[PDB]
């Protein structure tokens, strides 16, 4: 029930195309590729649940890896030491209690010092120049829920399960804004548990219909009904759980309609 | 860190020290704020990573800017536009004077401004009061020290319960609720709008208890029917004394009656009745607003 509900969206839109990380920064990567990204998120997603950190914390820390990856070439030996500083610094922005610099140097099992993850987080701000207030998927789908009526929090767990699969296949989903993969991702909710569609009201409030949102639906549909086949399994773990209502377990529809 | 020269320490913080200075080459003089790493322990502290970050977004003429970081390694000085003098020590100068009228309305129509421009950028300051407050000669007011700010979501999730220095704290924290938004910035605002109409502080509280009560005897012990819920509140108890609401001339007695009826709505018990920063500046209170200097 915001006050400023419609500006912040607006704001939001603004944002996450100035936020954007470089769609084919890979291809220019001589020494990592998203093979490798996909280990580094997987994990992220782990680091997440054993520190029990907000799923916000993990979409920002992807946001500043991808954005990092795009001004910088790194070495996979280096690889993990951007992944722990990133999500170092979306704790200290997001988290009530984020964790201490050594429990961090304790997960990667001392891969690296502190005084490496340290250097390490100063480089990141310096090339992100600060710039940490990033919008996420995350951010667009809690403002998408207050369209649904009555409410239904399996429809809720499953758009974040699907928005959070999202963050491990740098190919294709960098080709999507936010609010787009957080519309897919809704529509896909909806429809898979109670058969609704994409509410008149969201085509009002964001322009997008279901048209608009077809590429990214097409793709998120096949990541997963792949979901089970995937090399990286731990959002799949995270969402068996009690918690999210056992969502990553429902059985995906096999067709869209569309 | 070589350009500036340090002209006098002003003030201090927690983690960071205020200081005046003056580029040595285009003769600026700036705010630094300086804070330490000791670069060995815990790195950069959040409080600056949220206000650097927060800043970055927030550019309007009635909120500090940023003018610079420079990251020493183990000192870490923020460079801001210097204001004059914060609020509080405007309010010492002057709380046997008054401070004139259209003054006021206008440190409010600004406060106003630069807080809805916060809450249209889903950032809450969280921590307003006058010394956080900055003015300047030419009768401008900013908001600053946005070390306990932070960027909010739609709806909210549970933020840092331990917030707002005290006096200036809003019922539904005291009372101890899981969400709150950008209500507590406004009430601060209340606060702040009758403390300088009358030079006292509106609520000046010495524990957690004793803050509410004297919100309770101020504008009486809230019910069921002026804030649907506060009765089943973690830290609401039944056995609250009964006060009634108070008469706002006698609580604010220079105050004309727009002004009244606006502080009324910025500081009713219900978050979600409480004016918006965006509505309360369509308010008649602000028919006719000015921009006088500070005559003093
Ligand atoms: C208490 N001394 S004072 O009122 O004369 C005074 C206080 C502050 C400043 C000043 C200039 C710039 C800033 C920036 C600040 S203050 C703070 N708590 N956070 C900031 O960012 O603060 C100038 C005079």
């Amino acid at each position: 029930v915001p006050d400023y509900h419609e500006d912040i969206h607006t704001y939001l839109r603004e944002m996450e195309v100035k936020c954007k990380p470089k769609v084919g920064y890979m291809k220019k990567q001589p020494d990592i590729t998203n093979s490798m990204r996909a280990i580094l998120v997987d994990w992220l997603v782990e680091v997440g649940e054993e520190y029990k950190l907000q799923n916000e914390t993990l979409h920002l820390a992807v946001n500043y890896i991808d954005r990092f990856l795009s001004s910088m070439s790194v070495l996979r030996g280096k690889l993990q030491l951007v992944g722990t500083a990133a999500m170092l610094l979306a704790s200290k922005f997001e988290e009530i209690y984020p964790p201490e610099v050594a429990e961090f140097v304790y997960i990667t099992d001392d891969t690296y010092t502190k005084k490496q993850v340290l250097r390490m987080e100063h480089l990141v701000l310096k090339v992100l120049t600060f710039d940490l207030a990033a919008p996420t998927v995350n951010q667009f789908l809690t403002q998408y829920f207050l369209h649904q009526q009555p409410a239904n929090c399996k429809v809720e767990s499953l758009a974040m399960f699907l928005g959070e699969l999202s963050l491990i296949d740098a190919d294709p989903y960098l080709k999507y804004l936010p609010s787009v993969i957080a519309g897919a991702a809704f529509h896909l909710a909806l429809y898979t548990v109670t058969g609704q569609s994409w509410p008149e009201s969201l085509i009002r409030k964001t322009g997008y219909t279901l048209e608009s949102l077809k590429p990214c639906l097409m793709d998120l549909h096949q990541t997963y009904l792949k979901a089970p086949q995937h090399a990286q399994q731990s959002i799949r773990e995270k969402y068996k759980n009690s918690k999210y209502h056992g969502v990553s377990l429902l059985n995906p529809p096999e067709t869209l309609n569309l | 860190m070589e350009n500036f020269q340090k002209v006098e320490k002003i003030g201090e913080g927690t983690y960071g020290v205020v200081y005046k200075a003056r580029n040595k080459l285009t003769g600026e003089v700036v705010a630094l704020k300086k804070i330490r790493l000791d670069t060995e322990t815990e790195g950069v502290p959040s409080t600056a990573i949220r206000e650097i970050s927060l800043l970055k977004e927030l550019n309007h003429p009635n909120i500090v800017k940023l003018l610079d970081v420079i990251h020493t390694e183990n000192k870490l000085y923020l460079v801001f536009e210097f204001l004059h003098q914060d609020l509080k020590k405007f309010m010492d100068a002057s709380a046997l004077t008054g401070i004139p009228l259209p003054l006021i309305k206008s440190y409010l129509f600004q406060l106003l401004q630069g807080l809805a421009f916060c809450h249209s950028h889903r950032v809450l300051h969280r921590d307003l009061k006058p010394q956080n407050l900055l003015i300047n000669t030419e009768g401008a007011i900013k908001l600053a020290d946005f070390g306990l700010a932070r960027a909010f979501g739609v709806p909210v999730r549970t933020y840092t319960h331990e917030v707002v220095t005290l006096w200036y704290r809003a019922p539904e924290i005291l009372l101890g609720c899981k969400y709150y938004s950008t209500a507590v910035d406004i009430w601060s605002l209340g606060c702040i709008f009758a403390e300088m109409v009358t030079r006292r502080a509106l609520f000046p509280g010495d524990s957690e208890i004793d803050q509410l009560f004297r919100i309770f005897r101020t504008l009486g012990t809230p019910d069921e029917v002026v804030w649907p819920g506060v009765t089943s509140m973690p830290d609401y108890k039944p056995s609250f004394p009964k006060w009634a609401r108070q008469d706002f001339s006698k609580v604010v007695p220079p105050l004309d009656e727009d002004g009244r009826s606006l502080l009324s709505q910025m500081l009713h018990y219900d978050p979600n009745k409480r004016i918006s920063a965006k509505a309360a500046l369509a308010h008649p209170f602000f028919q006719d607003v000015t921009k006088p200097v500070p005559h003093l």
